[PDB]
Parts: C-alpha cells; structure tokens; sequence
C-alpha cells in the first residue's frame, strides 16, 4: 500500500508543489504495476480527470491540457516504490483534489491530497 | 476462495486501458456475472484522450470487440481492445485475481444461440436506446453483437454506441449499460 494517509498541502502561486506517493508491494501483488494520478479541480466541475499515468513500462501525461509539462514524477525509479510527482509553478487553477493509484493486481492502493495554492506566501 | 469465480472483470475503476484511436486514450469498465445459462453484463465506455474527448463531426460510431479464445480467455491483441496489460479476470476486492480462468466458457456468449457466422443476425443482437452523458436529450443506442468478430472456436462481444452524428465538442461518455447473454456453458 501506500506509506502516507490523506493530506493537505498548501503553497503559494509560482512555487512548486510535491505530491508524495511512496508505496510498498506485497509478494502476492504479481500483476503488472499501474499508477495512476488523478484530479478533481476546484474552479470546474469535472472529477477523477487523468493527470499522468505509468503503464507497461512507460509514462503517459499530457492528459489534464492545463496541466501540461508541469507534472512529472519525481522519482527515477517508480518500481522502487516511489510515485510522487512535482507540479510545477502553481497557479490558483492548480487547486483541487489529487489522488494517487498504485496497482499491482490483486493489490491496489490510492492517497488523496488536497492541493492549496495562495496568490502570495503565507498560512503563516 | 480468495476470488469470486462467478464473476469476470476490469476492476471498478480502471485505468485508460485502450488505444481506440490513439495510445490509451479511454477508460472500458466492464463487469460480467454468470447467473446459470445468462450473463448479466454491465459496461461503461469512456474517452479521456485524442478525438474521443471531442467527438469529431463525421463521428456516427464507436464500438470495442472483446475476442476470447476457445477456452473463454480473452485475446489481447487486435481487434480486442483492453490493452495487454489491462486487468481482466476473477474478481478479488476492488482488484482482479492473478489466477488464470479455468471456467471461461461460462461467461462466453453461446453459439447454438449466437452461431459466429450470424452476427448480422437480429437475434444474435441486444439491441437498446441509451444517452450520451446520461443526457437524457442525447439519446443514442447501444448494439451488443455476440461472436461477430469471431476466430472458430472462439467467442467475442462487441459494443457499438451509434446515433452520434448530431453531437459535437463532447467528450464520448456513456452510462453504465446493462446486457446479457446465454453462455456457451
């Protein structure tokens, strides 16, 4: 499963924001390994829309239009356990929920993050 | 028994797990329960990438076959949509059982009553009227043909959601749509 419980994460417009999704495998999980990361963006009414995405070996993004080449995952080696992924220069339309999906049938796991971004610095 | 035998599909909430137009570009739920010589059948389609978020103007169908082998197991490979590495088989949790399906003709579709040369036939058709979005102002109909896009020995299903012509800039999306057929077993 994944090693961290639903959060909240609050930055300030331009920065960048780093969604941490760091799972572990059970022996029983050996079906082929999927992650997912979906949005549900604040400002519109859409839901579970697909940010980027790691199946059969390889990474597809360009999925959420406003999100373009500002999402990448942070680590070079997901398989390792490590799905988190950077959005970078935050804009207030950036505000939502996250939610990352780490599968490896029968296993399957998901964290939810609820993404803050603030015109300028502070929660002080 | 750590998974349900009764039942065969691509976990709740998959992935894009087709390449309909380009690279995973949609998103196929598909559940089927076997209830004795019926299949009660539950499928969902939806675009999340290329033209399939826009149906294009020219559009009129889009359709997904599911070709199984002889031993009810699913064929990953053209014209089957799910992807290779898509999830599909017993169900165990929210997730699909890695064990191979050793009762796959329960879930065929039978070809006494659906003989793979008669796919144009009507009765080897459910046919129903259904709406994209769930909009019910934009209806469109759902054709399940049975052992259509057949091989010999083998099985298929294919779902073909016409009537789209007259919608545009829409992302394709339907409900979840019910079916059934007589198993081959």
């Amino acid at each position: 499963g994944i090693t961290t419980p639903e959060e909240m994460i609050e930055k300030a417009k331009g920065e960048t924001a780093y969604l941490p999704c760091k799972f572990t495998l059970s022996p029983e999980d050996q079906g082929p390994l999927d992650i997912e990361w979906l949005i549900s963006p604040a400002d519109n009414q859409k839901v579970d829309q697909v940010i980027i995405l790691y199946s059969g070996d390889k990474i597809y993004d360009d999925y959420y239009p406003d999100l373009k080449g500002r999402v990448h995952f942070t680590s070079n080696d997901l398989k390792s356990g490590d799905a988190s992924i950077n959005v970078t220069n935050l804009q207030l339309s950036d505000i939502g929920t996250y939610q990352c999906k780490v599968k490896k049938a029968p296993g399957v796991a998901n964290k939810k993050i609820h993404l803050v971004v603030l015109v300028k610095p502070s929660g002080a | 028994t750590p998974y349900d035998p009764l039942t065969l599909w691509t976990t709740p909430d998959p992935s894009p797990n087709c390449s309909l137009i380009q690279e995973l570009d949609a998103k196929l739920t598909l559940c089927l329960t076997k209830n004795g010589s019926i299949v009660n059948g539950i499928v969902s389609l939806v675009g999340v990438k290329g033209n399939l978020l826009n149906i294009q103007s020219t559009t009129t169908t889009v359709g997904v076959h599911l070709v199984f082998d002889e031993q009810g197991r699913l064929i990953t490979s053209t014209p089957t949509a799910l992807v290779p590495q898509a999830s599909w088989g017993y169900r165990q949790g929210q997730s699909v059982s890695t064990n191979t399906v050793t009762n796959g003709l329960g879930f065929m579709p039978n070809v006494s009553a659906y003989p793979r040369p008669n796919a144009s036939e009507a009765k080897s058709q459910m046919v129903s009227l259904t709406y994209l979005q769930g909009d019910t102002s934009k209806p469109i109909t759902m054709k399940v043909a049975f052992n259509g896009i057949t091989s010999l020995n083998g099985y298929s299903l294919t779902f073909m959601w016409s009537g789209l012509s007259n919608y545009i800039n829409q992302p394709f999306s339907t409900p979840s749509c019910s079916f059934s057929y007589i198993t081959q077993e």
